[PDB]
RNA sequence: UGUGGAACGGGGUAUUGUAAGCAGUAGAGAUCUGCUGAGAUUAAGCCUUUGUUCCCAAGAUUUGU
RNA sequence: CCAAGACGUUGCAUUCUUCGAUGUCGGCUCUUCCUAUCAUACCGAAUUCGGUAAGCGUUGGAUUGUUCACCCACUAAUAGGGAACGUGAGCUGGGUUUAGACCGUCGUGAGACAGGUUAGUUUUACCCUACUGAUGAAGUGUCGUCGCAAUGGUAAUUCAACUUAGUACGGGAACCGUUGAUUCAGAUCAUUGGUAUUUGCGGCUGCCUGACAAGGCAAUGCCGCGGAGCUAUCAUCUGCCGGAUAACGGCUGAGCCAGAAUCCGUGCCAGAAAGCGACGAUU
RNA sequence: GUAGCCAAAUGCCUCGUCAUCUAACUAGUGACGCGCAUGAAUGGAUUAACGAGAUUCCCACUGUCCCUAUCUACUAUCUAG
RNA sequence: UCAGACACCAGAAAAGGUGUUAGUUC
């Protein structure tokens, strides 16, 4: 799952828990996305999974195209809204918190990304790199 | 049905009050006589702390030759007084002190240590000891000759000039150091001829050792299970009260054990933190301490409006990667690493590109005065 | 490198205060929790009697 | 396929072995006292017999294939002869 | 009886956001504008002090190789 | 165990206590033990099975009151069991749950139902102990400074990527090493976030002090920012090498060598308030 | 045992079966009925409006929760009675 | 490498051993 990423990922704050709604970023033709599951957690009692910029996650279209919805698909957190302290000391944080539809290869079933990109998560994966339009 | 692993470490308890102010070393370096005469231990006082930017030069890493903002621990270390040698003889039932030997002159400084209350005293310490030490230094002599024969650990007494730091407190902190390297016998040579001298932390650290710092934490008073041990909260629905340990042991065995939370003191503990750099030491009389290569703008370490409950640091200062046990103007011990490391992290060399001295005592907005009148009108 | 803060129009060290990016990918630059509140309430630096860029443009 | 690389030091007191089945972990092994090691072939000669081919032994679980076939890789060292 | 201590005062520092008053060739009399990043607060667990003022040469108890 | 793993064979209800009352399931919480090992470490046998091994870990959810169960996921893995079927003066009260009431079946009826269904008061610690922290008289002449260390506790864990290397091997490794993470742990408050009786500054409402200015009342009137403190795996830092070994492999011919996350010490916490030393001054 | 109605507060077997909603439901709803043991003033079947009734879902909302933190007054606490 | 230790009694088996001390028969 998550060893299908290039390059290491560092620590941040997790802003996005389980059955977090987040907005779709591609024109897929979904609207929203529900995470149930995040890639890579451990175990540990009582706690939700938790994603952040550059995570895998497993995501079901709450609101879209009928064949879109009603399943499970992996998604990419692109975008998140709680603040993260990168190692340089700058906080970031984006408007909205926002995914993209990708395949566990790692290619998104998108063909473009609309608004800006966490530059971890272009860092990471590739195909949502080179189909970025601005990356900060 | 499910697991949860213990809450809180088995090997801190009792946790009670410390029983000293400072930091006890409780092990010194492994003595090697190839090594030259040196000391393995150092007393400070944590002024406070600030942030710095640093170019991380690790190869293979994701952020290497790119800037790194690290969070930086300000100690005043004044130089310490040696005053004294005490010997230490190994027996069958551990080391065992076979004598102490002190300076001719103590200053009123570490003469205060030995009274509760030095004003009302006459200030009688080490009278009769500086008149022995003047009219008769043969004992003095056999003393240092019966140390150098039997005792195989030397240990300096030395005092902290604690009226060179802003601090109101008058009484000097004193500590023994144990002195490695060479023989027993250079061990009291060179603790002989350092009797009223002082040292300081420049010829002991080297601006890049990891070193162990030991002190007590910052006391928290009393607290609960859920803040002193991290368990969880009970439910909102709780009757007579949520933040506790809901069953605190079994019907056999018919007792509370050790092992389950309780309530009380949370806080003044002794912890010894180890792996700490050195990013730099810094000397008093310098001007430009503060500043950098990258920066020029000449600067001295403390902030502006001073170190928040602390002042302004005028002596030489070590600046430490992290956090270290404490609060502000608490005296800490700096030990020499009892392990050897050869990892990438504790070897590389640190230049700073930027020392943070906004002030801290707020937002800080202007680096240096100087600058600050450039921008206001 | 220092940074311009957008509503005090003041220097911003390193590590101080957050930058905030839209959804527009317009990059936003606060040095304190203050001129970052005031901003998300839409808030005129020309009319904020503090700002830098206020006194700039008056005076 | 890839060559054994035998470093003496010490007069032949510690035998280093390098590029085993092309691991590039350096295995070091100090023989007994009283065993003396020379330059494919390692030649140990001492007075102690036992000594001799303890050295000799641990020379060879040093030089040890692990979790791989035995009847394919059939890299390693072993004793060829022993005599006086 | 000290490079003493306390009470205030000054400077730095920080928080807020241009005070009371006055003038107007501002204003369809809320509000704007000048003096005005001013004023107010600032250790109560901020720093600093050649500033002023004041206080202290002790009372009680227990203590022996 | 036996030889053709079949056939055989050997092992791992009662009514004694309580009816002048031992609070009755599950969950939540929290701790500890066992090994009959799910994962991790170490070898051994042809991704598959065993040996030593309980050190550390063993999840998020849907339904159901459920212990079992069953599903969608994640994970190195989501092993099992004891503790008065661990745990109600710890919780909750969903199951059980007297009296209300409804239904079905049974009964001539009152009623019954180990059938369904709703509603239905969960008391008390200030005592003793234990545990958790806090003082403390007295040996050592007295008071202080600096120490010693018996004993007790103890702590770290796991994964991924990269380099090895598309090499060995005939599609595909592995050691070392590097870079980051997971869980746990002890701190810390430079930066960021949270908090607001700084009632610090600004703003607003109703009333009141004749008006302005300045204020008060509204059980902190309300709103914006808010230093300091506290705090966030929401923020940062830190967390290792010695020895003996079990499985097992050797050496010579018992003894010795090799070898695990195991045991024991270095490290770390406490300091015996009836263990101890050195030293300072001694009205 | 008609008109009806139903695994219904009535169906033992039973987590009935199919569809429905959910990533997943022994829930809920819809349909089916050889219905342990439904059924017509012991009232049957609908039913607008009403209900501190029982139940299911959805948006809004939230410290219910992740995962706890901070503040206030009164306690507790120490003292006099 | 967690021997054995006195009846009732606080419990153990078949089968085994490159354990050892003895015996019986080819």
């Amino acid at each position: 799952g998550r060893g299908a990423a290039s390059g290491t990922k560092y620590r941040m704050t997790l802003g996005l828990p389980v059955q977090a709604i987040m907005n779709c970023a591609d024109n897929s033709g979904a609207k929203n996305l529900y995470i149930v599951s995040v890639f890579g957690t451990g175990a540990r009692l009582n706690r939700l999974p938790a994603a952040s910029c550059g995570d895998m996650v497993l995501a079901t279209v709450k609101k879209g195209k009928p064949d879109l919805r009603k399943k499970i698909m992996p998604a990419i957190v692109v975008r998140q809204r709680k603040a993260w302290r990168r190692k340089d000391g700058v906080y970031l944080y984006f408007e909205d918190n926002a995914g993209v539809i990708v395949n566990p290869k790692g290619e998104m079933k998108g063909s473009a990304i609309t608004g800006p990109v966490a530059k971890e998560c272009a860092d990471l994966w590739p195909r949502i790199a080179s189909n970025a339009g601005t990356v900060v | 049905k499910f697991e949860q692993p213990r809450h809180g470490s088995l090997g801190f308890l009792p946790r009670k009050r410390a029983s000293r102010q400072r930091g006890k070393v409780k092990a010194f370096p492994k003595d090697d006589a190839s090594k030259p005469v040196h000391l393995t231990a150092f007393l400070g006082y944590k002024a406070g702390m600030t942030h710095i930017v640093r170019d991380l030069d690790r190869p293979g890493s994701k952020m290497h030759k790119r800037e790194i903002l690290e969070a930086v621990t300000v100690i005043e270390t004044p130089p310490m007084v040696v005053v004294g040698v005490v010997g230490y003889v190994e027996t069958p039932r551990g080391l065992r002190s076979l004598t102490t030997v002190w300076a001719e002159h103590l200053s009123e400084e570490v003469k205060r240590r030995f009274y509760k209350n030095w004003f009302k005293s006459k200030k009688k310490a080490f009278t009769k000891y500086a008149k022995k030490y003047a009219e008769s230094t043969q004992s003095i002599n056999r003393e240092l000759e019966r140390i150098k024969k039997y005792c195989s650990v030397v240990r300096v007494l030395a005092h902290t000039q604690i009226r060179k730091t802003p601090l109101a407190q008058k009484k000097a902190h004193l500590m023994e150091i144990q002195v490695n390297g060479g023989s027993v016998a250079d061990k009291v040579e060179w603790a002989r001829e350092h009797f009223e001298k002082t040292v300081d932390i420049k010829s002991t650290f080297e601006q890049n050792e990891m070193i162990d710092v030991i002190g007590v934490t910052r006391g928290k008073g009393n607290e609960g299970t859920t803040a002193r041990w991290g368990t969880k909260r009970l439910p909102r629905k709780t009757h007579r009260g949520l933040r506790k340990v809901a069953c605190i042991g079994a019907w056999h065995p018919a007792n509370v054990q050790w092992t389950v939370a309780r309530a009380g003191n949370a806080g003044y503990m002794h912890r010894t933190q180890l792996n700490s750099k050195i990013y730099r030491i810094g000397a008093g009389d310098d001007a430009k301490n503060a500043s950098t290569d990258f920066d020029a703008t000449e600067k001295r370490i403390t902030p502006m409006g001073g170190f928040v409950r602390y002042g302004v640091v005028e002596n030489d200062f070590v600046m430490l990667n992290g956090a270290t046990p404490g609060p502000v103007k608490r005296v800490l011990t700096l030990r020499k690493s009892l392990l050897t490391h050869t990892s990438r992290k504790a070897l590389e060399p640190v230049s700073l590109k930027w020392i943070d001295t906004a002030s801290k005592f707020g937002h800080g907005r202007f680096q240096t005065p100087a600058e600050a009148k450039q921008f206001l009108g | 490198r220092v940074h311009t803060c957008y509503f005090c129009s003041g220097p911003v060290y390193p590590g101080h205060g957050i930058m905030f990016v839209r959804n527009d990918s317009k990059v936003f630059r606060f040095c304190r929790s203050k001129c970052h509140k005031n901003f998300k309430m839409k808030r005129n630096p020309r009319k904020v009697a503090w700002t830098k860029a206020y006194r700039k443009a008056h005076g | 396929h890839f060559p054994i690389n035998i470093n003496l030091t010490e007069n032949g007191t510690v035998v280093e072995i390098r590029n085993f089945l092309g691991e590039r972990i350096t295995r070091v092994i100090k023989c007994l006292p009283g065993v003396t090691v020379s330059i494919d072939e390692i030649i140990l000669e001492g007075n102690s017999l036992e000594n001799v081919s303890q050295s000799a032994a641990n020379i060879k679980q040093i030089c040890n294939v692990r979790n791989k076939d035995i009847r394919k890789f059939l890299d390693g060292i072993y004793v060829s002869e022993r005599g006086n």
